[PDB]
């Protein structure tokens, strides 16, 4: 199916309205200036994006003789049955006008010919060529004929059958205006808690289409019915191989008695854990698991958390404030600075504070054998975050993916930089794209690349202060369990001068193992002669003894 | 008798590109 | 063009090279001119090659055709050149049309013996494309690249890139019409714009560097703002003049040697 079933798409439908519903329902106005308004409509985009249930819905909603095929139907085993399907289909489309004929996968049958290294396959697009010829001819005038082929591989079509489509619509992946329509469209029969808010729903599925949106719907009706098996276990459990096995064949021994389910509203809650459930389509392969750390993991960087926030979190959840004053939707920061200093760290709270898409770049990942091969998965890295946006991109060491373009660098390394380039800052947009780098050498970073568009900011994360070093040493202890008065003066420490973040991880690390030290020794004693492993103040004063700085000249990375 | 269309296999073989790296 | 401020020079040299005679043909068949040009933008990244070839593309109303760098790289043998004749033929069957070649030193390196046989053999068969015994007229062709001394001397000869157009480092005064540019298009008034632009903590300052400096100052001011709305619930967001006077000292020159791009 119905012209309700469709949703999301007006301007697709408003141009619909003159080149399919005029043509099959106003023919007695084509025959008045004599005029064969024979037509040709390709439908191309995303797949899941509803090109099939569009032309089913506006089969519906014309009301003249429409015949379905899908290109894998009209291939037969005979040597001339495979171009007679096909040409009876146009056949009895004529016979039949006004009609209006759906070649669905049009490309599985359609293909080019010059590659189709086959006689059938050659001969099938060339009957459909005279099929489509035919249409324009043989009706009768005022009896017109449309065409609807719809395939998400367009390019696939051989250029002699893509010509003869006057029309081509590009039904691209919903916008956020687009998602709230078919949300409701798709949830127009069910009975809703009336609290439900569909900006929210649409605000919080970015990359979605009409397939994914489908699934959240379908996700939240089986949360609605989760809570009326658990009463049906119940029933099985108190009539009467680990928990999920037991529900398994409990219900297995009551498979012929059968207890009906009473009628339940879905709440919004239930659609909110519904989006978690579902992952889009375009998300399937390609994005990066979302890093657990947090703020809280985090101590002292308070200068580098106000910059991340207000370049990428900021943005990010309220992109209508930062619209105003006039800020793009894109960021490139470059965090940089001595190793151990938590440059990687707080590049993964921001992928987890933002809420948005994560995709993480182990240095030089990218790179492949073949001459064309690294520089394509430069360009589908970004065809993926654009597709999916928001987006992070987050390039870990990145110092091996653009290195500074000079007469000694690679050839095939200085076409990545240049891809990378264009990809950044060129004619395409990357809006909606913030790409974070880390890197102790940002000398070593092409000056192309650290340019605003690109990577305007350049953070620098060095060494803690002594006030720091309280802060971190706190952090890392309490998200890994003394009180706070021994912490601070172990960290204020002079023992403690130059380590970084990962010095006093490290120094936490050896005072542990001081203390199973202690333990071992006690536990004897106590046992053969006669505990609970606590970290004390004085295994904290061996680890101090034991562990030295790292960042043995710290001057090599402020620079 | 009957002609039927059958489907067959093919040798292809394409020949690719490959990048390499030197020394100092 | 009202995207683009200053570069009066570089704009005079794309509308008689590409706009002139796309538009008017006739005229300049007369005086003797070919109906293809071949231009190379070079300069300092962030300076404008990329946005002026866009405006060329634009305000040329002719068909368009971008490459983004190396991106017509195969990994089998003879599909990178082919993708490349390709290339012209949908160009030379669609006259008037533009050819961007956007960050061009990756696709025409020069011919050495270290640059293998598969990224040889694009130059060659870009060389032909360009000047050769077929015909290619009606078919601009635009590079930009921070490298122009890294392509092919070949490439750079009348017929094939006749004309190379240096956009350079914004002066004094050009930086007032690019940040005046950059602010109307993202809507402080006039005589502030001047102040900022000339002052000189912008010194060295590309279109990139302007465009950062205004996003800076536009931070500042949502930073004012969640102070003074704090405040307000506690006890319309506008870039006010203070708030470019803490964006002119967060904000550096991105081009640290510009002699190094000359
Ligand atoms: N705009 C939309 N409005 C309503 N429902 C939609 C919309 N887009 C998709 N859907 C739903 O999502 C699913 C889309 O499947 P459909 O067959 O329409 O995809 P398609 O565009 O034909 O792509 P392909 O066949 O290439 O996979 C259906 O269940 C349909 O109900
Ligand atoms: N500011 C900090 N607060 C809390 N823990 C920190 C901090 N900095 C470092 N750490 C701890 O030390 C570890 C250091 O690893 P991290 O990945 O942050 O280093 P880095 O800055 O990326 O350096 P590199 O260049 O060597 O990768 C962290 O995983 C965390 O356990
Ligand atoms: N003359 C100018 N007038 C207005 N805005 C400008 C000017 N020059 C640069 N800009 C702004 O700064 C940006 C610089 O990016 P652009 O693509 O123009 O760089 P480019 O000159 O090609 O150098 P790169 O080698 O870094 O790509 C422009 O997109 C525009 O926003
Ligand atoms: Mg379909
Ligand atoms: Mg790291
Ligand atoms: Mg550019």
């Amino acid at each position: 199916m119905s012209i309700l079933d469709i949703a999301g798409v007006d301007d697709t439908l408003q141009r619909l309205l003159k080149e399919v519903w005029f043509p099959l329902r106003g023919g007695e106005a084509c025959e008045k200036m004599g005029y064969r308004y024979d037509n040709g409509v390709l439908l191309h985009g995303p797949s899941g994006c509803g090109k099939t249930t569009l032309a089913h819905a506006i089969a519906g909603s014309i009301g003249v003789a429409f015949i379905p095929v899908s290109a894998p139907s009209v291939i037969g085993g005979t040597s001339g049955e495979s171009e007679k399907n096909i040409r009876d289909v146009f056949d009895e489309a004529i016979r039949l006008a006004p009609c209006l004929i759906f070649l669905d996968q049009i490309d599985a049958i359609a293909g080019r010919r010059e590659s189709a290294n086959k006689g059938m396959e050659s001969r099938i697009v060339a009957e459909i060529m005279n099929g489509m010829d035919r249409i324009r001819q043989n009706t009768p005038l005022g009896k017109n004929v449309v065409v609807l082929a719809a395939t998400n591989r367009p390019e696939f079509l051989d250029p002699a059958i893509r010509r003869r489509f006057s029309v081509e619509i590009d039904m691209g992946m919903p916008s956020e205006r687009a998602r709230e329509q078919i949300l409701r469209s798709l949830t127009r029969d069910l009975s809703l808690a009336d609290d439900i808010n569909f900006k929210e729903l649409a605000k919080m599925t970015p990359g979605y289409v009409g397939s994914d949106l489908q699934y959240v719907v379908k996700a939240a009706v089986s949360e609605s019915f989760q809570a009326n098996i658990d009463s049906l276990l119940a029933q099985a459990r108190a009539k009467h191989v680990s928990q999920p096995q037991r529900d398994w064949l409990l219900l297995e021994a009551h498979r012929d008695e059968e207890v009906s389910w009473p009628s339940t509203k879905i709440t919004m809650e239930q659609f909110r854990k519904a989006v978690s459930l579902v992952q889009p389509a375009s998300k399937r392969e390609g994005f990066s698991t979302i890093p657990d750390t947090t703020w809280s993991h985090v101590g002292a960087l308070e200068d580098v958390r106000k910059k991340l926030e207000m370049s990428i979190i900021g943005p990010i959840k309220n992109p209508e404030l930062f619209t105003r004053v006039g800020i793009k939707p894109a960021a490139g920061i470059l965090l940089w600075g001595p190793p151990g200093c938590g440059k990687t760290l707080v590049a993964k709270a921001v992928a987890n504070e933002s809420k948005a898409n994560f995709i993480s770049i182990k240095g030089p990942e990218l790179l492949n054998k073949y001459v064309g091969e690294s520089e394509r998965a430069v360009r589908q890295l970004f065809s993926r975050a654009k597709s999916s946006a928001p987006c992070i991109l987050f390039f870990d060491q990145m110092d091996a993916l653009v290195p500074r373009r000079d007469d000694s660098l690679s050839d095939a390394s200085a076409r990545v930089v240049n891809t990378l380039l264009t990809e950044l800052d060129g004619v395409g947009d990357r809006s909606g794209i913030y790409v974070i780098g880390a890197t102790n050498r940002p000398d070593m970073i092409d000056e192309a690349i650290r340019r605003p568009g690109r990577l305007g900011t350049s953070i620098y994360v060095g060494l803690p202060s002594a006030e720091d070093r309280v802060k971190i040493l706190k952090t890392l202890y309490r998200n890994t369990v003394t009180t706070d008065a021994d912490l601070e003066k172990v960290a204020l420490d002079l023992r403690c001068t130059g380590f970084s973040g990962a010095d006093l991880g490290n120094l936490m690390q050896a005072a542990a193992q001081a203390c199973l030290e202690r333990v071992y020794t006690q536990r004897q004693q106590k046992r053969k002669e006669g505990i609970e492993p606590v970290i004390t103040m004085e295994d904290w004063e061996k680890a101090l003894n034991e562990v030295k700085p790292s960042v043995k000249d710290p001057e090599k990375y402020m620079h | 008798l009957l002609l039927l269309l059958l489907l067959l296999l093919l040798l292809l073989l394409l020949l690719l590109l490959l990048l390499l790296l030197l020394l100092l």
